[PDB]
């Protein structure tokens, strides 16, 4: 078998397990439809945002 | 108050009392599982939570 | 503004780790638990 | 190449393969296997034909 | 006469007992089960006195 | 919740702590067998890679005092049924005699310090306290 | 003023806390309307339950 | 009936720690939390 | 008064109280519990379910 | 020949899935439950004999 070389792991001591991730955001609102993000794979930086 | 009346009266009094023994060769039968069982006990739990 | 928001007091959400605000929460720090005594 | 680790899919359906990414921090990884519980051996007989 | 009682427990729930509270609980039914039939012995004790 | 904290023994688990922080810390690594022969029973706990938490005490719980401790109690048992035969209690109690002797105007098993060591206060210390 | 001569303090040093409680039940329910406490300190045992 | 029972399925529940069965769960065991790459 | 062993009868449904006697004999007793079996637990499971 | 084609079309995914404890929990009948009977598996052993 491919055991899990290709995986994470994280071995239990739970029923049950969370992760939480921090986004970096802006606009002045961290919850909304439409807030942006400064970091992500796939997007430049809103250079007009902290310029003209 | 009823009850403590005729209790005080003698009239109807406290009593606990174990099962007739005729149950004691058809339990060592079931030993668990029957149409005639023994009943059951355990307990649940509780939590509260308080705002700072 | 950047802000913690609060919860609603609803135990459900505050089990949850759940606020108003900015950032969410792990749970509740466990504060110990009580069972009660067995009579003499 | 030295490059790719090389597995395979003795399954496969039909002509395929897969290409992905796992990091040094096992949290980070697209894919979470987190075992709690595994092999719980369980064993007995049944009371009314005695068939383990 | 008989006295008797049965604890009717899963698996998964000590399980998560122990790995949450650090609790198995099966020790615990079986506390809780013989502490009730001590219990229900000494008020038959005291009741059967009073009774008579 | 039930934190194995031991309170009353902590005080001795700390020595413990910083022993086991040893194993850690020094090389004793890269051995194929579990590096034991003989003396404690090991039980499993999570242990996958870094997996030891307190827990861990708790799958040791779990796992034991059934396999193993049944066979002790059969042992101990026996044992004490043999030493209350004839001529076991014999042997033994001459063994006994043989190896843990008193004498009058004698020592009694003693700390013999004979060999080189960092120093003599250090020895008169040690033999304090193996008194 | 009195400060906290009478009072626990579980000094919340994250806010928001927990704390956890269980009740010992009987009546093959844990989970239940009519479930009864067995530890309950204002009522006695239900010696019946166990026995005739 | 000590049943260990569930949860719904429902992050809600789950973070929660609440389930259909004998007991509650003081929490989903924390795994750390994710920051994203600052790039070059 | 260094005479009487007083106990709390915790149960009274009223308010009430029962003196007395117990000699140094078991047969100098008045009430008599022979219990010839106590408290002997029983363990196992049901392998068609395979619960404890 | 139409599944293949379906699933590069992606409109077909290979899946597999585990249980609910909610559903494992109670296989066999257990605690008033019922028509959960557990998957199972043995083996057969064949035979074949030849021509000197």
């Amino acid at each position: 078998l491919i055991a899990f070389d290709i995986c994470g792991v994280q071995p239990m001591n739970s029923p049950t397990g969370q992760v939480f991730a921090l986004r970096a955001v802006y606009g002045k609102d961290p919850v909304a439809a439409g807030a942006k993000e400064a970091f992500h794979p796939m997007y430049g930086p809103d250079a007009m945002f902290s310029g003209q | 108050a009823e009850i403590k009346k005729q209790m005080e009266a003698g009239a109807l009094v406290e009593i606990a009392e174990g099962m007739a023994t005729s149950i004691a060769e058809l339990q060592e039968g079931f030993n668990g599982s029957t149409d005639n069982p023994w009943n059951e006990m355990g307990f649940r739990i509780d939590k509260q939570v308080i705002e700072a | 503004a950047e802000i913690g928001g609060d919860h609603g007091y609803n135990a459900t959400n505050i089990a949850a780790g759940q606020t108003s605000g900015a950032v969410t929460q792990i749970g509740p720090a466990v504060m110990g638990m009580v069972r009660r005594a067995i009579p003499n | 190449g030295g490059k790719y680790r090389v597995y395979i899919d003795q399954y496969a359906k039909q002509d395929y393969f897969t290409v992905g990414y796992k990091g040094p921090n096992e949290m980070d990884a697209g894919i979470y296997y987190a075992p709690y519980v595994a092999l719980t051996p369980l064993r007995g007989s049944d009371p009314k034909n005695f068939q383990p | 006469k008989s006295r008797q009682l049965k604890a009717a427990y899963s698996i998964e729930l000590a399980q998560d007992l122990r790995a949450v509270h650090g609790m198995d609980a099966d020790a615990e039914l079986s506390g809780i089960l013989a502490t009730e039939i001590m219990l229900e012995i000494n008020r038959e004790v005291v009741d059967w006195i009073n009774y008579s | 919740m039930k934190f194995n904290v031991l309170s009353l023994f902590a005080p001795w688990a700390k020595m413990d702590e910083r022993n086991f922080k040893d194993q850690e810390k020094e090389d004793l690594v890269s051995i194929t067998a579990p590096k034991l022969d003989d003396g404690a029973r090991e039980f499993e706990v999570s242990s996958n890679e870094a997996a030891s938490p307190y827990n861990a005490a708790f799958q040791t719980i779990f796992g034991s005092y059934e396999p193993g401790m049944k066979t002790t109690r059969e042992l101990i048992d026996t044992y004490r049924n043999l030493m209350n035969n004839y001529e076991v209690d014999n042997a033994v109690s001459e063994i006994v005699s043989d190896a843990i002797v008193y004498e009058d105007d004698t020592e009694v098993v003693a700390l013999n310090l004979d060999k080189s060591k960092f120093s003599p206060k250090i020895k008169n210390m040690m033999l304090d306290e193996f008194s």
